[PDB]
C-alpha cells in the first residue's frame, strides 16, 4: 500500500 | 514583514542546560532552513547548526555536536536551541537566522538572545566618589567607581540625569565573577564645588539605589 | 573548514567616501558568500546574498563583487548610518564560517588625552581595599597605553581597563584604568602615577599624587 | 458558424520542432495581439533538442516567427556541501505556453534535475521548470517548484512520501485573472500528481540566476495522499480555472486526472486551498476522461460550465462491438450551492481513432448571438483521418448536438491538426473572436478568422 | 418389345458387353441359329443356353488395405486401398470412413512480466510457463509454445537514469544486481521443443523500473502483429497468455516520457528481438489491441495476480473474447482456460479427389454426426477428436478406355490419410482367351473362332 513503485 | 522574535536574556549556572526560542512572525517557521549562530566579542561569529522545520532534519558544526540540540515546532511556529553542560565559553549572544530567497543564504536575523553562565550570587555594588587631587585649571574632572556587583546592568546618572554633557560612563568589566564600572564627568572649574554634583547608581537585581555627592578632599 | 579572512579589521573613513571590505576564502566558493551589517548595539541585517544580489530594501550604495576565493563589499558615498561592523559568511560548505569582521570608524584629527588621577575614596579605605583610578579622556586615534607606577616601580597585576566606543559628538575615544591593591600595601607607599602613551606625543602624559598631601 | 475556412493564415516553425504543440494569444501593453507558439523539439544552438518558443506578430500572410530567447545552458551550483544540477536536453521547452498580462510563461515539463552529495544523489529526474518572459522589457525569470535537495536514501527511509522528483511541473498550466500561475505536475508525489501555484509577480521578484533552489513564499502546492484511488492518476495532466462556488472573491481550480482510480479517470473542482468541491468520475476505463478540461458559460446564465474530454472513449455499436471515437461531456452549473450533476450533453466522435475531445477551446461568442461557443478537436478525425475541428454554438439548452461548422485539416496525414487550440480573442480587430489551431506534426499553426 | 442387346449388331462377345451392362453373351454351340447370342441373361437361360456358356461380367469392389481406425502410425481413413473392376459404361459403389484421431494444432505464446515487482512472483510465472508447456503437450501433441518478456519503455521517468551504473544495473542503489531495463523482448519462437522452452523459462530473472504500471500492452501488440517473429501457424488455435502483478500503461500515458506519436499497430521487432519503437511510440489503445487481436485471430488471456484480477476483468469486457485467470503458485486456474478453449475446437472432413481419370466420374453421399445420409455431399462439419463420419462413393466409367488400369485418390482436406482406388476395366470376355487361331469353321479367309462365331 505505502510503496507506489515497481515493488 | 518577516521577523524572528527571540526569547529574553538568560542567566544560568554552569553545568546546567538552557533552551532558547525563536518564533516566526509574518511567515511560517517551516518555510525555510532556520540556523543558529553564536557571537562573542573576541571569538566572533560561529555557526552552530540548522534545522529544516518541515521534517526536523538537522546539521551541526562538530564543535557543537552533543552540546547543541536544535528543534522546531510548526504548531507554535517556533525554533529552539538547547545547550547542555553550560560552561563559561557558552556566555554569548545567540541568533536564529533564515534566508530571504536563496535556500542556503543567511539574510534575516533575530534580535539575539544573551546567555550569561555564572555561579555568582546577586551582589549590590559599592559606590565610591572620586574627587580630584590637589594647581587648578579651567576645567575639573570628577568620577564615580561602581565595584563588585552582579549581575549586569546598573544604571548610572549624574544629578539625576540633569548633567549628561561631558560624561563618559565606561562599559562594565568582569573581574573574579563580579562586575566593575566607572564614570567620569567634566565641568568648568567655576561649577564645582560651588554647585552640587552627585553620582546616582541603581542596581535593579539587588533592589538598590545609591547617591554619592562628590566632595572636595580636605586637609 | 573554509577559513574566511576579512580585511581590514578596521578603517577610519569619512562621510561621502567610497570604501571596500575584502574577504579571502581558503578555497574557491563560487560566489556562495553573504555580507552582513551590525550597527552599534543592534542585531544583524543581511546586505548581499550569493555574491552580488542585494537583500530587499538594502540601499543601492552597497554592492558586492568577486569570484573564486576573493570577494569585496563596496559602499559608495558613506552615510552616517554606515559606520558599523560588517562580516562575510560563506555557504559553499557546511559548516558555514564567518569572516573576522570590519569596523568602519569615523576619521578625525588627532587629539591627546586629558588624564585625571584619583586616589582611593575614604569610604573604600574603610573597607580595606584601595583603588586608584585614571581617566584618559577624549583622545584620537583609539590606540593607547597606560602604565602604573607605585613609587617609581611599574605595577602590572590588579589593573582593570575599560574603553568607550567612539563618541557620538566629537568622535574621540576614552579609557578608564583602575589599579586595585590592598589598603595595607596602599598605605606603605607615597607616590602613585598613571602614564598615558599615545601617538600625539613621543613622551608620555604623567599624572601623579603623593599620598596624604593637601 | 462563421469561421472562414478559405482564407487561412499559416505560421510555420522548423522541421521536427513540433511548432504548434501548444499556443496562446498574447497581448502587449499597447493592446496589440500576437500569438505565442510552443515548439518542444526545437534544436538548441548546439544541435541538441531543447525546445523553444516563438512570438508571432499578426499578419494575414503569416510566415515565420522570431524565437523568444531563453537560457538553454545547463547549470551547476556547489553550495551547502552539495552539487545542484539542471539538465535542459530534451526538456521540451514549449510543451505548454500561456500568456497573462504582458508576461509569457513557457514550460519545459521534462527538464531534469539532480543533487549530488559525496557518493549519494537525489536521482536525475524530470522535475520540470517554467520560463517566464516579459517581452517588452526583456525580463526573465524561472519557476521550478519541485526541485529538492533531499537524497535518494531519505525518500526510501520515509516510504517515498512528498516525492516531487518526477513532477513534470508545467505539463499543464493556467493563469488566474489576478496573476496566479497554476501548474499541473502529473508525476507529482510518485505519479499521483500535484498542482503548484504562485503569483507571477512573486516568481519574478524572488528569482535570480544561478541560485537554482530558492523560496517563493507565497507559493502553494497540493498534497500527497495514501488513498490508492489516486495512485498513478496523473492529477494535473490538464488544468483550468473558473467560478463554481458563487463567491466571486475566490477562484476555483479544475484538474484533470485521466487515469484516476485504476484508469477510470476523473476531473475535480477545487478551491484555492485545494479542498475538493466536486468530483466528476469517468464513464469508461482507459477513455482518458480528463485529458482536456474547458471552462466557459455556454447557456448565457453567467454561471461557468465545465467541459471534459475523453478522447479514447469507445462507443457501443451493433453486435456487442466497440469503436474508439472519443467523447466530450458538458456539465452546466446550476443555481445556488448545488452540486454539478450528470452531463447535460454528451458529444461523441464519429471517426474511428479520431480522438474527438483531445482538445476543447472556448471560442467566446463567435456569432455574437449572446451565447458563448466552443471548438472540439478530433486530431485524427475526418474520413481521411487528417484531423478535424468542430464548432458548437451555445444556447439556452446548453450546446447543440450538431456542430455549426467543421474545419478539416489543410495539412497532410500525421499533422495532429487540432491537438492544440485557442479562441476567445479578436486577432484582426473585426469585432469577432478568432481561432488558432496547432498542427505539431506538420510544424505549423492555422489561424481562422471569424466573419460577419 | 426388343431389347438393346439383340438389336445392335453384336458381331462379337466384346461388342455385346460394350452395348450395355445388362447384356450377356451365349457361347453355347448347341444353341439354335435363330436365337441371338447377345441378349439379357434371362432371355438366354430361357432359350436353353448352357448356364456355363453365359458370359456376364459383374462389376466389383474389393478392399485391399483395411487397417482399422485408431483410438487412444495413426489411421484416420478406412479402408486405405480398394480395387474397382468395371465393365463398359458401368458403375460401382464403395464405403469410406474418416475419423479425427490426431490432436488439434494450438499455439501458446507466453508474455512474462519481468519487472522488479515480479521478484516474488518469478517462481509462479516459471511454474505456469512450464505447466502450460507440459500439460498442454499431454492435451495435444500438436502444441507449439514460445515466450517473450517485458518491463516498460526504457526512458525517464520510467527508467532509472542515474548514476551511470544504474543503466546496466537498475538495482545498483539497493546494493544488488538485476538485468538492464527493456521494453519487449521476444525470447523464443513458437516451437514444439517443450524441454527447451522449459529450460529457457527457468533461466529468466527480473529487471527493475520506477513506476508501478508497466509496458505489457506494447508486448501484447507486438506479439499479435509480428507474424514471422512469433511464428503463429495459419490453421492453428492462437492463445496469447499475458502475466503481470500490476496495473498497465495505456494509450496517452506515454506523454509523461515525452512520447506523443500514436501507436501504428505495425510490427517493430526485427533482428535484435527488441521492440524498436518502445521509446518513440505511445502505448496502444484498447480499441487498437482489439482490432489486431481480431485481425490476427488471437485470443488474449490475462493471467494476473489476485490483487489486479478485477482490473483486468474490467479491461477484458472492453476487449471482447478476452478471458482472465489468476496467476498464483497454483497453475490450475489458468490451465482450465486453455483446456476450455481447446474443448471448443471443431473440425471438418471435406473429401477431395486427386488424379481422377477423364473417363471416370464420382458421386458422394455424406453420413455425418446427425446420422442422416445427405446425398450429393462430400463434407461433414462440427467434429471433435474421436468423432467418425462416413461417405458412400459411386464411380461410373464412360464406355471402355484403352488404358485398362488406372488409379485415383480420395483424400480429406488437411489429412495425411487417403483412400487409393485402383480401377481395372474389364471389357473382354473369358472365352476370348480361348481363341483357337486356326479358323476351322469359317474357311473363307476369316480366321479364328471364339465363343461360337466367325468374324
Ligand atoms: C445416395 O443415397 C441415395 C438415397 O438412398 C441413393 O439413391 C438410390 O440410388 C439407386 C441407384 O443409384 C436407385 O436405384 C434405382 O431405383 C429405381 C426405382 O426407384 C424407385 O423405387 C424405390 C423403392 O420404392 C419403394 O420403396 C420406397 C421406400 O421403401 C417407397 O418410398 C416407395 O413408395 C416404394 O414402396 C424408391 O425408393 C425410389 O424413390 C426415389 O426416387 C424417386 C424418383 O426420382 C424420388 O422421387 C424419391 O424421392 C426417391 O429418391 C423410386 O421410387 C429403379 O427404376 C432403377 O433401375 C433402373 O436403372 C438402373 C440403373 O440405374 C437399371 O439397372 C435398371 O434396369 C432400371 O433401368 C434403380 O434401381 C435407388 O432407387 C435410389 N434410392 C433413393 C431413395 O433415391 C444413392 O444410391 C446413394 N448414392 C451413393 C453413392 O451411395
Ligand atoms: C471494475 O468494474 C466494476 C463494475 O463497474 C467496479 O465496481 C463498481 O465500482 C463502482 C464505483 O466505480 C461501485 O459503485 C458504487 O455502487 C454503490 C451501490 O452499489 C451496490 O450494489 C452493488 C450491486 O452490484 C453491490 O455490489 C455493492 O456492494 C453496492 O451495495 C454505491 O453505494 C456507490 O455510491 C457512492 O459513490 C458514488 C461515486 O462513485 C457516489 O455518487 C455516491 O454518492 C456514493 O458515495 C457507488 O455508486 C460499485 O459498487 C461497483 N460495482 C460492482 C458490481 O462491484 C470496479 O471498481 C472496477 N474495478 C477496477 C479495479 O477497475
Ligand atoms: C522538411 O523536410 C522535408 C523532407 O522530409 C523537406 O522536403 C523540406 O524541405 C523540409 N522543410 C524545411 C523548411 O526545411
Ligand atoms: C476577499 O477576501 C479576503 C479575505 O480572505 C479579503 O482580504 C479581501 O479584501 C476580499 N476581497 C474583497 C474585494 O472584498
Ligand atoms: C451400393 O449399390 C449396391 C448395388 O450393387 C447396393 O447393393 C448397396 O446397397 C449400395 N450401397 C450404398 C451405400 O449405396
Ligand atoms: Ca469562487
Ligand atoms: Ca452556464
Ligand atoms: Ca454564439
Ligand atoms: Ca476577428
Ligand atoms: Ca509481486
Ligand atoms: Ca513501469
Ligand atoms: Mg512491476
Amino acid at each position: 500500500a505505502k510503496q507506489r513503485g515497481d515493488v | 514583514e518577516v521577523q524572528l522574535q527571540q526569547s529574553g536574556a538568560e542567566l544560568v549556572k554552569p553545568g546546567a542546560s538552557v533552551k532558547l526560542s525563536c518564533t516566526a512572525s509574518g511567515f511560517n517557521i517551516k518555510d525555510t532552513y532556520v540556523h543558529w549562530v553564536k557571537q562573542r566579542p573576541e571569538q566572533g561569529l560561529e555557526w552552530i547548526g540548522r534545522i529544516d522545520p518541515a521534517n526536523g532534519y538537522t546539521k551541526y558544526d562538530p564543535k557543537f555536536q552533543g552540546k547543541a540540540t536544535i528543534t522546531a515546532d510548526t504548531s507554535s511556529n517556533t525554533a529552539y536551541l538547547q545547550l547542555s553542560s553550560l560552561t563559561s565559553e557558552d556566555t554569548a549572544v545567540y541568533y536564529c537566522v533564515r534566508p530571504l530567497y536563496d535556500y542556503y543564504a543567511m539574510d534575516y536575523w533575530g534580535q539575539g538572545t544573551s546567555v550569561t553562565v555564572s555561579s555568582a550570587k546577586t551582589t549590590a555594588p559599592s559606590v565610591y566618589p572620586l574627587a580630584p587631587v590637589c594647581t587648578t585649571g579651567s576645567s575639573v574632572t570628577l568620577g564615580c567607581l561602581v565595584k563588585g556587583y552582579f549581575p549586569e546592568p546598573v544604571t548610572l546618572t549624574w544629578n539625576s540625569g540633569s548633567l549628561s554633557s561631558g560624561v563618559h560612563t565606561f562599559p562594565a568589566v568582569l573581574q573574579s565573577d563580579l562586575y566593575t564600572l566607572s564614570s567620569s564627568v567634566t565641568v568648568t572649574s567655576s561649577t564645582w564645588p560651588s554647585q552640587s554634583i552627585t553620582c546616582n547608581v541603581a542596581h535593579p537585581a539587588s533592589s538598590t539605589k545609591v547617591d554619592k555627592k562628590i566632595e572636595p578632599r580636605g586637609p | 573548514d573554509i577559513l574566511m579572512t576579512q580585511s581590514p579589521s578596521s578603517m577610519s573613513v569619512s562621510l561621502g567616501d567610497t570604501v571596500s571590505i575584502t574577504c579571502h576564502a581558503s578555497q574557491g566558493i563560487s560566489s556562495n558568500i553573504g555580507w552582513l551589517q551590525q550597527k552599534p548595539g543592534k542585531s544583524f541585517m543581511g546586505l548581499i546574498y550569493y555574491g552580488t544580489n542585494l537583500v530587499d530594501g538594502v540601499p543601492s550604495r552597497f554592492s558586492g563583487s568577486g569570484s573564486g576565493a576573493d570577494y569585496s563589499l563596496t559602499i559608495s558615498s558613506l552615510d552616517s548610518e554606515d559606520f558599523a561592523d560588517y562580516y562575510c559568511v560563506q555557504y559553499a560548505q557546511l559548516p558555514y564560517t564567518f569572516g573576522g569582521g570590519t569596523k568602519l570608524e569615523i576619521k578625525r584629527a588627532d587629539a591627546a588625552p586629558t588624564v585625571s588621577i584619583f586616589p582611593p575614596s575614604s569610604e573604600q579605605l574603610t573597607s580595606g581595599g584601595a583603588s586608584v583610578v585614571c581617566f584618559l579622556n577624549n583622545f584620537y586615534p583609539k590606540d593607547i597605553n597606560v602604565k602604573w607606577k607605585i613609587d617609581g616601580s611599574e605595577r602590572q597585576n590588579g589593573v582593570l581597563n575599560s574603553w568607550t566606543d567612539q563618541d557620538s559628538k566629537d568622535s574621540t575615544y576614552s579609557m578608564s584604568s583602575t589599579l586595585t591593591l590592598t589598603k595595607d600595601e596602599y598605605e606603605r607607599h607615597n607616590s602613585y602615577t598613571c602614564e598615558a602613551t599615545h601617538k600625539t606625543s613621543t613622551s608620555p602624559i604623567v599624572k601623579s599624587f603623593n599620598r596624604n598631601e593637601c | 458558424l462563421n469561421l472562414d475556412p478559405v482564407q487561412l493564415t499559416f505560421y510555420a516553425g522548423p522541421n521536427g520542432s513540433q511548432f504548434g504543440f501548444s499556443l496562446d494569444f498574447h497581448k502587449d501593453s499597447h493592446g496589440r495581439v500576437a500569438i505565442v507558439v510552443g515548439a518542444p523539439r526545437t534544436l538548441g544552438p548546439s544541435q541538441e533538442e531543447t525546445g523553444g518558443v516563438f512570438l508571432c506578430p499578426w499578419r494575414a500572410e503569416g510566415g515565420q516567427c522570431p524565437s523568444l530567447l531563453f537560457d538553454l545552458r545547463d547549470e551547476t551550483r556547489n553550495v551547502g556541501s552539495q552539487t545542484l544540477q539542471t539538465f535542459k536536453a530534451r526538456q521540451g521547452l514549449g510543451a505548454s505556453v500561456v500568456s497573462w498580462s504582458d508576461v509569457i510563461v513557457a514550460c519545459a515539463p521534462w527538464q531534469h534535475w539532480n543533487v549530488l552529495e559525496k557518493t549519494e544523489e537525489a536521482e536525475k529526474t524530470p522535475v520540470g521548470s517554467c520560463f517566464l518572459a516579459q517581452p517588452e522589457s526583456g525580463r526573465r525569470a524561472e519557476y521550478s517548484p519541485c526541485r529538492g535537495n533531499t537524497l535518494s536514501r531519505i525518500y526510501v527511509e520515509n516510504d517515498f512520501s512528498w516525492d516531487k522528483r518526477y513532477c513534470e511541473a508545467g505539463f499543464s498550466s493556467v493563469v488566474t485573472q489576478a496573476g496566479e500561475l497554476v501548474l499541473g505536475a502529473p508525476g507529482g508525489y510518485y505519479f499521483l500528481g500535484l498542482l503548484a501555484q504562485a503569483p507571477v509577480a512573486d516568481i519574478f521578484s524572488s528569482y535570480r540566476p544561478g541560485i537554482l533552489l530558492w523560496h517563493v513564499s507565497s507559493q502553494s502546492l497540493s498534497f500527497d495522499s495514501s488513498n490508492p484511488e489516486y495512485f498513478d492518476g496523473y492529477w494535473g495532466y490538464s488544468v483550468a480555472v473558473g467560478e463554481f462556488d458563487g463567491d466571486l472573491n475566490t477562484t476555483e481550480y479544475v484538474v484533470g486526472a485521466p487515469t484516476w482510480s485504476w484508469t477510470l479517470g476523473a476531473v475535480e473542482i477545487l478551491d484555492s486551498y485545494y479542498q475538493r468541491l466536486h468530483r466528476l468520475r469517468g464513464e469508461q476505463m482507459a477513455s482518458y476522461f480528463g485529458h482536456s478540461v474547458a471552462v466557459t458559460d455556454v447557456n448565457g446564465d453567467g454561471r461557468h460550465d465545465l467541459l471534459v474530454g475523453a478522447p479514447l472513449y469507445m462507443e457501443s455499436r451493433a453486435d456487442r462491438k466497440l469503436a474508439e471515437v472519443g467523447r466530450v461531456y458538458l456539465f452546466l452549473q446550476p443555481r445556488g450551492p448545488h452540486a454539478l450533476g450528470a452531463p447535460s450533453l454528451l458529444l461523441t466522435g464519429t471517426q474511428l481513432y479520431g480522438r474527438f475531445g483531445s482538445a476543447i477551446a472556448p471560442l467566446g461568442d463567435l456569432d455574437r448571438d449572446g451565447y458563448n461557443d466552443i471548438a472540439v478537436a478530433a486530431p485524427y478525425g475526418g474520413p481521411s483521418g487528417r484531423g478535424q475541428v468542430l464548432v458548437f454554438l451555445g444556447q439556452s439548452e446548453g450546446l447543440r448536438s450538431r456542430p455549426s461548422q467543421v474545419l478539416d485539416s489543410p495539412f497532410p496525414t500525421g499533422s495532429a491538426f487540432g491537438f492544440s487550440l485557442r479562441g476567445a480573442v479578436d486577432i484582426d480587430d473585426n469585432g469577432y473572436p478568432d481561432l488558432i489551431v496547432g498542427a505539431y506534426g506538420a510544424n505549423q499553426v492555422a489561424v481562422y478568422r471569424a466573419q460577419p | 418389345g426388343p431389347n438393346i442387346c439383340t438389336t445392335r449388331g453384336v458381331s462379337s462377345c466384346q461388342q455385346c458387353l460394350a452395348v450395355s451392362p445388362m447384356c450377356a453373351w451365349c457361347s453355347d454351340e448347341a444353341l439354335p441359329l435363330g436365337s441371338p447370342r447377345c441378349d439379357l441373361k434371362e432371355n438366354l437361360l430361357k432359350d436353353n443356353c448352357a448356364p456355363e456358356s453365359i458370359e456376364f461380367p459383374v462389376s466389383e469392389a474389393r478392399v485391399l488395405e483395411d487397417r482399422p481406425l485408431s483410438d487412444k502410425q495413426v489411421t484416420q481413413v478406412s479402408p486405405q486401398r480398394i480395387a474397382l473392376r468395371l465393365r463398359p459404361d458401368d458403375s460401382k459403389n464403395f464405403s469410406i470412413q474418416v475419423r479425427q484421431v490426431e490432436d488439434y494444432p494450438v499455439d501458446i505464446y507466453y508474455l512474462m512480466d519481468l519487472s522488479y515487482s515480479m521478484k516474488d512472483d518469478l517462481w509462479s510465472i516459471q511454474n505456469l510457463g512450464t505447466k502450460l508447456a507440459t500439460q498442454m503437450r499431454k492435451l495435444t501433441s500438436n502444441l507449439r509454445i514460445g515466450f517473450g518478456a517485458f518491463v516498460d519503455k526504457p526512458v525517464s521517468p520510467y527508467m532509472y537514469i542515474s548514476p551511470p551504473e544504474a543503466l546496466e544495473n537498475p538495482c545498483y542503489d539497493m546494493k544488488t544486481t538485476c538485468l538492464p531495463m527493456f521494453g519487449y523482448k521476444h525470447v523464443l519462437t513458437l516451437t514444439d521443443q517443450v524441454t527447451r522452452f522449459n529450460e529457457e523459462v527457468k533461466k529468466q530473472s527480473v529487471s527493475r523500473n520506477r513506476d508501478a504500471p508497466e509496458g505489457g500492452f506494447d508486448a501484447i501488440m507486438q506479439a499479435t502483429v509480428c507474424d514471422e517473429k512469433i511464428g503463429w501457424r495459419n490453421d492453428a488455435s492462437h492463445l496469447l497468455v499475458f502475466t503481470t502483478d500490476a496495473k498497465t500503461h495505456i494509450a496517452l500515458d506515454g506523454r509523461l516520457a515525452g512520447i506523443v506519436q500514436p501507436n501504428d499497430g505495425q510490427c517493430h521487432v526485427g533482428s535484435d528481438n527488441h521492440y524498436s519503437a518502445s521509446t518513440t511510440m505511445d502505448y496502444p489503445s484498447l480499441g487498437l489491441m482489439t482490432e489486431k487481436l481480431s485481425q490476427k485471430n488471437i485470443n488474449l488471456i490475462f493471467a494476473v495476480t489476485e490483487n489486479v484480477v478485477n482490473l483486468y476483468q474490467n479491461y477484458s469486457e472492453l476487449i471482447p473474447g478476452t478471458t482472465v485467470g489468476v496467476l498464483s503458485m497454483d497453475s490450475s486456474n489458468v490451465l482450465q482456460l486453455i483446456v476450455d478453449a481447446y474443448g471448443k475446437i471443431r473440425s471438418k472432413v471435406e473429401l477431395e479427389v486427386r488424379d481422377l481419370p477423364e473417363e471416370l466420374s464420382l458421386s458422394f453421399n455424406a453420413t455425418c454426426l446427425n446420422n442422416e445420409v445427405i446425398p450429393g455431399l462430400k463434407s461433414c462439419m462440427g467434429l471433435k477428436i474421436g468423432d467418425t463420419v462416413s461417405f458412400s462413393i459411386e464411380a461410373k466409367v464412360r464406355g471402355c478406355p484403352q488404358e485398362k488400369e488406372k488409379s485415383f485418390t480420395i483424400k480429406p482436406v488437411g489429412f495425411k490419410d487417403s483412400l487409393i482406388v485402383q480401377v481395372t476395366f474389364d471389357c473382354d470376355c473369358a472365352c476370348q482367351a480361348q481363341a483357337e487361331p486356326n479358323s476351322h469353321r469359317c474357311n473363307n479367309g476369316n480366321g479364328t473362332f471364339e465363343c461360337g462365331v466367325c468374324r
